[PDB]
């Protein structure tokens, strides 16, 4: 997978 | 007259293998498909359901078995598309236990969807489109692709035939072994039979990508797969991915039971990644890795991500919950498996720095009335879809998290071993995992009261003297009586003459303990451990934030993160005051750590995006003074660099976006030089990755650095900058360069479809933008649906990403009534009675603490 939002740092 | 009018199939035709053949066109977009399932019958029908969901079904046979004695049979077809349900009638009823094999020929399209059997493009360097087929079918959509018994406990072996063009690799589950060509051009691949698994964990994928692999110290090949372009940032998560499948191995001391593991990078996907066993599937940015320009979060993250999908491979594959009403099994312990795994294979990480944050996430959704019990009943496949939520995965990795430490680590460990060999090839209860852990202590009472309610407990402590009294009741938002609930909680705390762990089981509604002496402070929940929050009476709130405000070093960092976040969470109802609270929050001024910082940021920014929403600009613009002077020290500390530790880049990059987006002069001017130097140099220049955001961000604030930033994109082939880029672009105040977002990314052309939530979300974050977002999701609903689905994750952010910062009584109304008119399209959807939810806690939350806001502000006590 649910926790995919990691990419926008 | 369809012969059956209930969702779940019968209980009393059980499959027991399936043969599928599929020959897919890539070409025209289609599919042909021969299913061949054996199957027996406990009870004498007629009558064979199975679902079918989109398929043309052209001819079903029944065969009985024997070499000279084979004989076969037409079956009538019926069909209930609302169930997802075909019917099968034989001539004669089928004899109880003895074997059967259902034949069906069928046809269908691929999904212009991210489920079933769907079409994903990309484009070559050269800008030639390419298409290619992959997979998706949990929850309920392998039923899209092949006929079958579409629910996870009836589990079968899978023998996979798949008939292609020579130019396309095919592969599947299990190794290929065997290629024979067919005809002109066509050529069929056998891939060996699977072990007994679910149908949704199904998977085949036609494509021209490439591959690196690494094989493991037991012999098992791991492969990464990414179209050509990419697959030289493969090599990280190939790493990873041979660790991390040892460190399970070795872990649980039950190998990995396929010959081969493959970690596929598909162009476009719905959910961050899949967990087919033996051919795991993933966004590209969940699992790429480009060395020069991908982020501190983002290798964290594909980190996690490969962790969370390899250990599907134990909590989901070889035991895979019994129905989906504890779809918990599976991603909880996924979930609380990342943090595991991770701690040992990566210690540079420090993850476990990290969990609690995850409860406080479940903690937001789980203090609404529209929450629901970890465990709790569902039927279709819209409510099934819901269950892939922060209760699942968040709240069911934190109570793991809480019963491991009452237990001990040793403990649990072995009632999970225990667990995992038991139910290995089979389906499991919430009920079989407390009598594993049992067998090792009235675990099932105590885990009952965490999986079958909602919410959590809030725990009030009263000190006189060394007497410790200590109460709980339920956490209910809005402001103190309950339904009483009660629960078994493990109550840990420190004082300040102890920094032991100390712990106490409160049962009951009311308990006490006895300190041997007094002290002089006491905090409860050690580390943020326990699924609760903490309140306590009399002096204590004023005394734990003299403590933060002398020595913030007499309690570690997480439970600093915990003190912020529950004083908060106190104001909501009525517990301690808006004024107190913020007062805590001013020790921020010399908070150094990301998880306090970070904690901070997440009770007050939401705070300011109310206000961005409301006619409040003047109480808005000094509310975001006071925060960037709250961490000015900070900020001005952080170097413009990739350096330090990932803990240490994280923060840096959050600390710059945040003083960039408020116009902190000194920030803003560095980026603005930054961007201005990136665009002079054609977008060749290479940028600290961890100031990219902050410069990115501002460029985007004029419409040449906007038009610029958007010409970049194109050629990107970096998830990471792609993503850095669309945050960018959403940040604008320009309002037709916002609805140009929201229209491309819906056509998918320029910017994919599967950005489009984050998209949507990220301008109704936007303190101009929110008014077009909302009205977006509105007019496109109907597309935005057949394209994501009701119940789907996607769909939930949309709504909660465009509703949940409203707070004013008409905002509610235009919510309310929209998603009442969807009528059997909507308006059920949990999402939409928690976003409901949300919007009138915000009305009372606003309508009672704005003027104290206000007031606290111009006492600039800061
Ligand atoms: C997906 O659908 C497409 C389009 O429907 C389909 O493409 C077609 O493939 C066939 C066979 O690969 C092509 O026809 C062949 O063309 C070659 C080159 O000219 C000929 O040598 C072939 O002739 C031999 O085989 C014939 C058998 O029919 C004999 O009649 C003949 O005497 C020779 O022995 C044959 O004509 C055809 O050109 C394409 N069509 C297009 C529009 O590209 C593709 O194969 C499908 N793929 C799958 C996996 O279903
Ligand atoms: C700035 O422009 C250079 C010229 O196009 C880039 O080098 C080129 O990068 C291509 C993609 O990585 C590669 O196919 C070319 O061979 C290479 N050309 C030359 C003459 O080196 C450069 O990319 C960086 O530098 C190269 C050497 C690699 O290390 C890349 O991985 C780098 O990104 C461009 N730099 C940036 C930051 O875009
Ligand atoms: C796949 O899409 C095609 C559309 O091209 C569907 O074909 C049509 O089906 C209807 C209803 O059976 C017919 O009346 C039309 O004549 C068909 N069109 C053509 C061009 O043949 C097809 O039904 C779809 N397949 C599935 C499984 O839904
Ligand atoms: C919570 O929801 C239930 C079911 O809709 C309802 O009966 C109850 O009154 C609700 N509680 C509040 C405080 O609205
Ligand atoms: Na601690
Ligand atoms: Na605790
Ligand atoms: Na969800
Ligand atoms: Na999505
Ligand atoms: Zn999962």
């Amino acid at each position: 997978x649910k926790h995919h939002a990691f990419s926008f740092k | 007259p369809f012969p059956w009018n209930k969702i779940r199939l019968p209980e009393y035709v059980i499959p027991v293998h399936y043969d599928l053949l599929i020959h897919a066109n890539l070409t025209t977009l289609t599919f042909w498909g021969t299913t061949k399932v054996e199957i027996t019958a406990s009870q004498p029908t007629s009558t064979i359901i199975l679902h079918s969901h989109h398929l043309q079904i052209s001819r079903a046979t029944l065969r009985k078995g024997a070499g000279e004695r084979l004989s076969e049979e037409p079956l009538q077809v019926l069909e209930h598309p609302r169930q997802e349900q075909i019917a099968l009638l034989a001539p004669e009823p089928l004899l109880v236990g003895l074997p059967y094999t259902v034949v069906i020929h069928y046809a269908g399209n691929l999904s212009e969807t991210f489920h079933g059997f769907y079409k994903s493009t990309y484009r070559t360097k050269e800008g030639e489109l390419r298409i290619l087929a992959s997979t998706q079918f949990e929850p309920t959509a392998a039923r899209m692709a092949f006929p079958c018994f579409d629910e996870p406990a009836f589990k079968a072996s899978f023998s996979i035939k798949i008939r292609r063009e020579p130019r396309h690799l095919a592969i599947s589950n299990m190794p290929l072994v065997k290629s024979v060509t067919v005809a002109e051009g066509l050529i069929e691949d056998h891939f060996d039979v699977t072990v007994k698994m679910s149908t949704y964990l199904v998977a085949f994928i036609i494509s021209d990508f490439e591959s690196v692999s690494k094989i493991t110290k037991s012999g098992v090949k791991v492969s990464v797969y990414a179209v050509p372009d990419k697959i030289n940032q493969a090599d990280y998560a190939l790493d990873a991915a041979v660790t991390l499948l040892e460190f399970y191995e070795d872990y649980f001391s039950i190998p990995y039971p396929l010959p081969k593991q493959d970690l596929a990078a598909i162009p476009d996907f719905q959910s961050g990644a899949m967990e087919n066993w033996g051919l795991t599937t993933y966004r590209e940015s969940a699992l790429l890795f480009d060395a020069e320009k991908s982020s501190a979060s983002s290798k964290l993250g594909i980190t996690m991500t490969v962790a969370h999908e390899l250990a599907h491979q134990w909590f989901g594959n070889l035991v895979t919950m019994e129905w989906w009403n504890d779809l918990w099994l599976n991603e909880g312990f996924a979930k609380f498996m990342e943090f595991v795994s991770v701690s040992v294979t990566h210690p540079e990480l420090k993850v476990g720095d990290y969990f609690f944050g995850k409860c406080f996430d479940a903690m937001e959704v789980d203090a609404l009335n529209s929450s629901h019990p970890v465990s709790t009943p569902v039927e279709n496949p819209a409510q099934i879809r819901e269950m892939f939520d922060d209760v699942s995965y968040d709240k069911g990795a934190c109570i793991l998290n809480m019963l491991r430490e009452y237990l001990s680590a040793d403990a649990f460990k072995s009632g999970i071993v225990q667990y995992l060999q038991k139910h290995s090839y089979k389906n499991t209860k919430n009920e079989d995992l407390w009598d594993s852990m049992a067998s090792i202590v009235d675990v099932k009472t105590m885990m009952n009261t965490w999986t079958l309610q909602k919410g959590f407990p809030l725990i009030t402590i009263t000190v006189r003297g060394r007497n410790v009294h200590m109460k709980q009741e339920h956490y209910m938002k809005g402001s103190a009586p309950d339904t009483g609930y009660l629960w078994h909680v493990p109550l840990t705390f420190i004082t300040s003459k102890s920094d032991m762990v100390h712990r106490f089981l409160l049962k009951t509604k009311t308990d006490v303990l006895i300190l041997p002496e007094e002290v002089e402070w006491i905090k409860f929940n050690v580390g943020m451990n326990g699924y609760y929050i903490v309140h306590y009476e009399d002096d204590g709130w004023d005394s734990l934030t003299g403590l933060l405000k002398g020595t913030h070093t007499a309690v570690s960092s997480n439970d600093r993160a915990s003190l912020i976040n529950n004083a908060f969470q106190l104001v909501s109802i009525g517990k301690l005051s808006i004024e107190k609270a913020l007062d805590l929050s001013l020790y921020l001024k010399h908070e150094t750590e990301i998880m306090p910082v970070f904690q901070g940021l997440n009770e007050l920014i939401p705070m300011y995006k109310l206000m961005e929403k409301r006619d409040m600009n003047e109480v808005e613009t000094q509310f975001k003074a006071f925060l960037i002077r709250l961490l000015r020290d900070l900020i001005d500390k952080q170097t413009w660099t990739d350096e330090g530790s990932v803990s240490e880049r994280m923060l840096r990059s959050q600390l710059l976006l945040l003083a960039c987006v408020h116009n902190y002069q000194p920030c803003v001017q560095r980026a603005e030089g930054y961007f201005r130097k990136w665009k002079e140099s054609n977008g060749n220049l290479s940028l600290p990755v961890d100031v990219t955001l902050a410069v990115f961000a501002v460029g985007a604030q004029s419409t040449e650095g906007w038009d610029f930033l958007y010409s970049k994109y194109q050629f990107s082939l970096s998830s990471t900058e792609k993503s850095q880029i669309e945050f960018a672009l959403c940040r604008t105040q320009n309002k037709e360069k916002l609805q140009w977002l929201l229209d491309e990314s819906f056509k998918g052309d320029k910017i994919k479809t599967q950005e489009f939530p984050q998209i949507l979300t990220l301008i109704g974050r936007n303190p101009v933008g929110y008014p077009l977002a909302w009205q977006f999701l509105r007019k496109n609903w109907n597309k935005l649906v057949q394209k994501f689905e009701l119940g789907s994750s996607s769909i939930a952010h949309m709504v909660m990403g465009t509703t949940n910062q409203f707070s004013t009584r008409t905002r509610l109304e235009e919510v309310k009534g929209f998603f009442s008119s969807l009528k059997e399209n909507g308006s059920q959807l949990r999402c939409v009675q928690q976003t409901i939810e949300t919007i009138e806690e915000n009305i009372g939350w606003m309508d009672k603490n704005f003027d104290k806001i206000r007031v606290w502000l111009q006492s600039e006590k800061l």
